[PDB]
């Protein structure tokens, strides 16, 4: 699934979207001096449980890929790549430069 | 496989009236069966999905109807922008099969070809080769023959027939054929002649010259 | 919205193979199918193939080894593949997708613009202009030995319009060769001056040949 | 978080999931027929193979791989006359014509992994891997430590990107070679290629018959 | 080399099933009606063989391998009325033969499930059907409906798609059946359901689904006939607001995610109700506190199972509310207290509250329950009083004023002290006490149980006597004394009706004929492994041995 | 982040892999799989609360949340991180062979 | 009977933000959001912007969900082990440690060795490349020296970036 197609179509798979944070816009916060905002984005979509049959179409078979890779029993769209965010900010009058770790998503997987 | 024919490669119409293009499969593919348009110069289009069921943004002119084998693509009143090429393509079964096409084409009155016979010219004799030029311009209908004859001999080595589409003002086709031959084979014969075989005249138009 | 462009060579050498790329966006190719089209210089489609939504391949019964389609989901791109071209697969190709109405339909609903495919391993070469001169008389102009594709023909660079004919081009010893013609009553010429005007893309060539008159 | 869940309903569904999980891994429309199936136990090839993919050391990575292995060439088949071992280099050739047949195309291979039989090592030592990369010069490769052990153990390394070349442009006879680790302060059973491809008789770009 | 087996043939009947056949036999006679061509390992099925038989109406072709299917093989049979092709290769029919199916003029059931059948070569297959009835496409590979699918068949009001891959169904992929009324959508990918407009459909099942979100069209021009909904086994997060069903009866909605107190977060979409529901299973899911409006809704309602829920407290206290429950099953929650008002569930029979936190009820809890019969308390720590006198100290469930209550279970309550007058009044025919270590029973605890009881149960408890009088129990027909340390039993003078006597993993050494007297002739199982028996000390055990006793 | 190792014979509310063995005759009807005749698949089951909504508990719990994004996923699961492929042997045919799935055992299970 | 289509985007996200302001203020610690009334005006220290800088420019247990403290400390390359203790007070906090080096002569491919043990090849771009090389085991060791770089064998100046947790 592409990255250039899922966060540019209202379809109801699973994918990752589109979403940018601007701490001061959309979260009201100035204490975050570093970054202004950062691309966090979200997974979205469902992940339908497919029972399967012993016989079964040829191309149908296309779907276990896609909506539960894994076999599980409640398959949920989550991240697959996670990135880190790095910020800067103040705590009373000490700057400090800390790591959020899995911040950024940048695929989405059937899990 | 099935393959999927339309019987008519060209049909002739004016512009207002009524147009139907034929379009029959091999065996009973039962719906399955779309219509495409091209028009000359733009990419096709599909304007019928299925027997009956029109794409979307296609006018309401034009209509599908067929179940089985037999199938038609009408046109209830011409227009100008509907001259074009148009396909069929079953999809019952892979490997999908097109149709062979229906160019459409203005009906007119019949007019005949005019011949012109050109010696090759001497700027091209200066460079080893010659070639005798005849155009046959502003004919209908399009069926139209062409014979080569260097010294009473029919020629068809080096015979190189090219044809025009229709023109969009007066409705007429214009067909050309260049006979291109070496200078010293061009030097080795005297009478060169274009004779045009075409439905306007019993007789054969002729168009000739003698060397010097 | 939803559009495809398809990326091509241009020029292919016999018996050398060919690579076509199709790319595709506003939707995906893991629920789409694409169809591969090709329609020659002259009349008539004719399908080669197609590779599903799964990744499975349907192709033309002539096919053999000439037809490879794969595709790469991630970067919405399909790729067609032939080999050994010959003379008579100069044509252009298309890509389509399926209306993907049901998930085995067939029915291609978004075409590509298409690409122009020529197999003829010949060199840049510039045209050769020859005028061709002898109630109405017609008068016109050669413009032979040129290559690559287009030429464009005028005449009195523009004033002479009406009545004019510019034949397609034919490919004869491996270039390109094209005539023009242009009628004009008989109390205008030759007592005027006619010249026709052939440009070519390639070679940077306007020649601006006058005709002389018997 | 209120408690309200029974696993054997979830059970089910896991095992139900797992059924299509692995025929559409094998790309099986239904389960292929026992009719042909020859009588008697598995021959001690096949068997052999299945035990050493089972042995403790991209979209396509859904699909199952089908596995082969091929052993190199014997060391008394022009290894050891042409191509000396030193006390550093130990030299094991691959027979091309024979992974191509295991592999027809390079585009099916999707791993390969060399593996050899570490003897006795009761003191570590690091030893570097080398390719054949010309008549004469050896192209590096990764790089392992060996931890002690004092009974044989089995190590593999990752070459799938030197084997994918030797299918597409390689020569008749191939190989590596395994030496010791030299700083620049320092002066001084049988392996085989396990290979993981997609089948031919799966593989998408041709149409089913 | 064994000669073929023959078919089996009827009255117009013949039976050619799990012969192994290759083909369509052709030496069967014409005046055949019904075919049953079942379990062979038929390939195709060709018009040639098969057109003999023109008086056929029931042809059975399931479980084959057919993958072929001549263009004219089903029209010769102008009579036919049943055709099953399920489990067969039907799935690459059109890629071999043109025109798929072909109309079926008088056939009334279908039966194609099985055929790994796709979207797409489904419409391709199926052909005209008018006098269609009933259809299977079950166990196939159907991902989609589209408005197109079910075409030329006006008469089916029978349509089975369970065991598919549907995950999305077009809005008027249901217009061309308008006489509707069993659709079957079970164990299928179905996410959300944004629309019912089946007016003449009457049972509905979309149960082993991903349904998160169910909603029905509202205020329609006439009432859905809708009766009978299946959602259990689904992702649910919301009771459906079925307003839209007035005439709604069934609803199974367990094993889902309900919480009382539409989205569906997992997809992104957003967009006297139930007077006549008599059966309603909202067992194993997530809700924590039942709104006062719910409950009201629900008249009429016979049967309310809220099983393995997150329930703390239960309070019916509206005057009325809740009628017609025959049926309250409230059984492993967190309940720790409940509020059933006075004459409010007036029809309610069985009470079903085991596995719950119950500690301190008001004393006539229970008492208030006109026609209560069943009533289930294990493990759930409960005292009851001392009926008339001996009142109880703190909470103690009175269980003395019940005279409608037949079966009670006390297990697993931990009971420490059995008061004397605790079922004064109640006529119970069933009770069981078991699992309450350390229990000690009252001099007459069981008081008024002499004339009802028949079967009593105290398994467990480790009692090292008896302390009610078992001769006097006049009907009692079961007891259970198993897992105790009872050593003597009351000796029976008189002839009693007790039948089954389990003392298993007791302290019995002698068993004598003078405390065995009686149940001589009523006795029937007597289970007595794992005790001290003085071998031949006794007597009466080893002559009551052969005839009217067991091991 | 709580793999095989902690949450076997582990008294863990939490969710993490749970132990499940499937044998390919008795549990799925098949015989078409020479070797083996089972394998330990496991699944991953149980509740995910956020990390922020979570009770007090023993240290290991918070493991679970190392790849926790509550802004992601509408609502975080309890999903599998670390995978094992299984080597099969069945026939197609006359011809054996020997083909690796890939993610097919469970090791440990994450919330999501 | 209708699957559902057209998913609300608008509402989606605004979940989503929400989650996203709890995510962070769990991952930092706080409840609530600081107090900016002790942050003097003006821009950020140098030294400050200099580190940020270092985890946004391009180059074992698994990483905790909390936030990590960075510090960062400045042919062989020696570190005062006693400035190394000063930016990670115990050498549990650490959770990894990766030295940063600045390539600038890349004509061509040449492959280097780390020892106090890695090898890493570098492609020739000429334009400058920083390095980096997980060294946080080595460095573990040392809050309880230096390192080598010399070319493979046959037979701002160059600091390590540390990420470790606030003592807090
Ligand atoms: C909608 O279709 C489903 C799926 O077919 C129906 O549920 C199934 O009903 C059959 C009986 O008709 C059950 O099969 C039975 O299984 C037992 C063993 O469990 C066996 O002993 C019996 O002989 C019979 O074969 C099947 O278990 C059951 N499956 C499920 C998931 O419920 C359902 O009844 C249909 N609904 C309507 C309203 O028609
Ligand atoms: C509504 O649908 C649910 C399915 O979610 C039905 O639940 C089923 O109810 C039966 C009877 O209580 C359960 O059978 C029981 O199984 C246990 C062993 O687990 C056994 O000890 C009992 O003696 C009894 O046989 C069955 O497990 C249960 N199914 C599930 C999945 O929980 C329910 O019956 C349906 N209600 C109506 C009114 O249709
Ligand atoms: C929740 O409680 C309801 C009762 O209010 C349970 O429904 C009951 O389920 C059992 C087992 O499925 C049904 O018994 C069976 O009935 C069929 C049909 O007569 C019969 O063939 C079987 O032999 C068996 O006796 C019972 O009729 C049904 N009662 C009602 C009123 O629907 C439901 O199962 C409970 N849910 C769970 C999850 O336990
Ligand atoms: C009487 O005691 C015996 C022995 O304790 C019980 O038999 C055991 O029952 C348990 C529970 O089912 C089993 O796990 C054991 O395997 C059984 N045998 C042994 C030797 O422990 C028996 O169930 C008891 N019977 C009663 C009625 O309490």
């Amino acid at each position: 699934l592409d990255t250039n197609y899922c966060f540019s179509s209202t379809e109801k798979n699973c994918c990752v979207r589109q979403l940018y944070i601007d701490f001061r816009k959309d979260l009201g916060w100035k204490w975050i001096h570093e970054p202004k905002g950062y691309h966090a984005n979200f997974c979205l979509g469902p992940c339908p449980y497919i029972w399967s049959l012993d016989t079964q179409y040829s191309k149908v078979l296309a779907l276990y890929n896609q909506h539960n890779p894994g076999a599980s029993a409640a398959p949920c769209c989550v991240p697959q790549a996670l990135e880190p965010l790095p910020i800067v900010y103040y705590v009373g009058r000490k700057p400090k430069v800390e790591q959020l770790s899995n911040m950024i998503v940048r695929s989405c997987k059937c899990s | 496989d099935i393959q999927v024919t339309q019987s008519s490669s060209y049909l002739s119409v004016s512009l207002g009236d009524r147009v139907t293009i034929t379009c029959k499969a091999s065996d009973h593919i039962k719906n399955w069966l779309a219509w495409y348009q091209q028009k000359p110069g733009i990419a096709p289009r599909l304007l019928v999905s299925g027997a009956t069921s029109l794409e979307a943004g296609v006018p309401s002119r034009f209509s599908g109807s067929g179940s089985g084998k037999n199938f038609t693509l009408s046109i209830t009143s011409l227009q100008t922008e509907d001259v074009a090429t148009y396909y069929c393509q079953q999809y019952w079964s892979t490997p999908w099969t097109f149709g062979g096409g229906t160019t459409l084409e203005i009906r007119r009155a019949d007019a005949a070809p005019t011949v012109s016979i050109f010696p090759p010219s001497s700027e091209q004799l200066t460079s080893g080769g010659a070639s005798v030029v005849c155009f046959l311009n502003n004919f209908y209908p399009k069926d139209i023959n062409v014979k080569w004859k260097i010294d009473g001999s029919e020629r068809q080595n080096g015979v190189l027939n090219s044809w025009t589409d229709q023109d969009s003002k007066d409705s007429t086709y214009s067909m050309s054929s260049t006979l291109t031959l070496t200078k010293d084979e061009y030097e080795r014969h005297n009478s060169y002649t274009c004779e045009a075989t075409h439905k306007t005249s019993t007789s054969p138009i002729v168009k000739s010259f003698n060397r010097n | 919205q939803v559009q495809l462009k398809e990326s091509g060579p241009g020029l292919v050498a016999p018996s050398q193979s060919l690579s076509i790329t199709c790319t595709v966006s506003g939707f995906s190719l893991t629920g789409y199918g694409i169809n591969w089209v090709r329609q020659p210089p002259g009349k008539g489609l004719e399908w080669l193939g197609m590779i599903w939504s799964d990744g499975s391949t349907d192709y033309n019964s002539v096919l053999t080894s000439r037809l490879r389609i794969s595709k790469d989901n991630s970067n919405s791109q399909v790729f067609l593949k032939m080999n050994s071209l010959q003379v008579d697969d100069t044509a252009r190709y298309y890509c389509a997708r399926d209306r993907n109405y049901y998930d085995y339909d067939g029915a291609m609903d978004y075409w590509g613009q298409g690409t122009s495919v020529t197999v003829s391993s010949a060199k840049t070469t510039p045209p050769s202009v020859y005028p061709l001169a002898p109630s109405m008389v017609t008068l016109g102009c050669l413009v032979k030995g040129y290559f690559p594709e287009p030429v464009t023909v005028t005449w009195n660079s523009g004033s002479l319009s009406s009545g004019v004919h510019t034949f397609p081009a034919v490919l004869q010893s491996d270039l390109y060769t094209l005539s023009s013609s242009v009628t004009v009553p008989s109390s205008t010429w030759p007592s005027q001056t006619v010249t026709c005007n052939v440009a070519h893309p390639a070679s940077s060539t306007k020649v601006d040949k006058k005709i002389v008159p018997r | 978080t209120c408690k309200t869940i029974d696993m054997e309903l979830v059970k089910r569904k896991r095992i139900e999931a797992i059924r299509g999980q692995i025929l559409s891994k094998l790309r099986l429309a239904s389960p292929p027929s026992q009719g042909e199936v020859p009588p008697g136990p598995l021959p001690e090839a096949v068997l052999a193979l299945y035990n050493s993919t089972r042995d403790r050391v991209p979209e396509a990575d859904y699909y199952a791989k089908e596995v082969t292995r091929v052993l190199m060439v014997e060391t008394h088949n022009e290894i050891y006359d042409k191509f000396k071992q030193s006390t550093h280099s130990i030299y094991m050739f691959f027979n091309t014509s024979e992974l191509r047949e295991a592999v027809p195309e390079p585009v099916l291979l999707s791993r390969a992994e060399l593996r050899l039989l570490r003897l006795k090592l009761k003191v570590e030592q690091h030893v570097e891997l080398y390719q054949k990369y010309s008549n004469n010069s050896w192209r590096y490769l990764s790089n392992r430590l060996l931890a002690p052990s004092d009974s044989p153990e089995w190590l593999s390394f990752d070459v799938t990107g030197v084997v994918r070349q030797w299918l597409s442009r390689g020569g008749e006879i191939e190989g590596f070679r395994l030496s010791a680790h030299c700083s620049c302060d320092s002066r001084d059973n049988r392996p085989f290629l396990l290979l993981m491809a997609t089948p031919l008789e799966r593989a998408q770009h041709l149409q089913s018959s | 080399h064994q000669d073929k087996v023959p078919c089996k043939m009827v009255d117009k009947k013949v039976s050619c099933q799990v012969l192994g056949l290759l083909q369509v036999p052709s030496v069967l006679p014409p005046d055949t009606e019904t075919l049953d061509l079942s379990g062979n390992q038929l390939r195709s099925i060709l018009a040639s063989p098969l057109g003999f038989y023109t008086a056929l109406r029931h042809l059975d072709l399931s479980t084959n391998e057919i993958s072929f299917l001549q263009p004219g093989a089903f029209q010769a049979l102008t009579h036919l009325e049943h055709l099953s092709l399920a489990h067969n290769r039907l799935a690459m029919a059109t890629a071999l033969s043109a025109g798929g199916l072909g109309p079926l003029p008088r056939v009334t059931s279908l039966d194609l499930s099985g055929n790994s059948l796709y979207s797409g070569l489904l419409e391709r297959l199926l052909g005209e059907a008018p006098s269609l009835h009933t259809l299977s496409l079950a166990e196939n590979s159907l991902t989609r409906l589209t408005r197109h699918t079910f075409r030329d068949m006006p008469a089916l009001e029978q349509l089975d798609l369970h065991s598919n891959v549907l995950m999305d169904i077009e809005d008027g992929a249901f217009e061309g059946l308008p006489r509707l009324t069993h659709l079957n959508l079970s164990r299928n990918s179905l996410t959300c359901i944004s629309d019912f407009s089946l007016q003449q459909l009457r049972v509905l099942d979309l149960s082993c689904n991903s349904i998160e979100a169910f909603q029905t069209a509202s205020q329609p021009q006439a009432e859905f006939q809708l009766t009978w909904l299946d959602l259990r086994e689904n992702k649910l997060l919301h009771f459906p607001d079925l307003a839209a069903l007035p005439r709604l009866i069934y609803l199974n909605l367990s094993n889902n995610l309900i919480r009382l107190p539409i989205h569906a977060p997992s997809e992104g979409w957003s967009a006297r109700p139930l007077s006549q529901l008599l059966n309603l299973d909202l067992s194993y899911n997530e809700i924590e506190l039942i709104p006062d409006s719910f409950l009201e809704h629900l008249t009429s309602l016979c049967f309310l199972n809220l099983s393995r829920n997150c329930l703390r407290t239960f309070e019916a206290r509206r005057l009325g509310s809740l009628p017609c429950l025959m049926l309250l099953d409230l059984s492993h929650n967190a309940l720790e207290t409940l509020e059933l008002g006075a004459r409010a569930l007036g029809s309610l029979r069985t009470l079903l509250l085991q596995g719950n936190a119950l500690r301190d009820l008001p004393p006539y809890t229970f008492a208030n329950l006109a026609s209560l019969q069943r009533l289930n308390l294990q493990g759930n720590r409960v005292s009851p009083c001392g009926g008339p006198d001996e009142p109880g100290p703190s909470g103690c469930v009175a269980f003395s004023g019940i005279t409608s209550l037949r079966s009670l279970s006390l297990v697993d309550n931990e009971i420490e002290l059995l008061r004397a007058g605790a079922f004064l009044h109640t006529p119970l025919t069933e009770l069981d006490l078991s699992s309450n270590p350390g229990l000690e029973v009252a001099t007459g605890a069981l008081g008024g149980l002499e004339a009802s009881l028949e079967v009593l149960a105290l398994q467990g408890n480790g009692l090292m006597v008896l302390q009610v009088d078992l001769p006097c129990f006049i009907c009692l027909k079961r007891l259970n004394l198993a897992e105790n340390r009872l050593s003597h039993l009351p000796a029976w003078t008189q002839a009693v009706s007790l039948e089954v006597l389990d003392l298993r993993n007791n302290s019995f050494s002698l068993l004598p004929g003078s405390a065995m007297g009686g149940l001589e002739t009523s006795l029937r199982r007597l289970y007595l492994q794992g005790n001290p028996l003085s071998c031949c000390g006794n007597g009466w055990l080893a002559a009551q041995l052969h005839q009217g006793r067991v091991d």
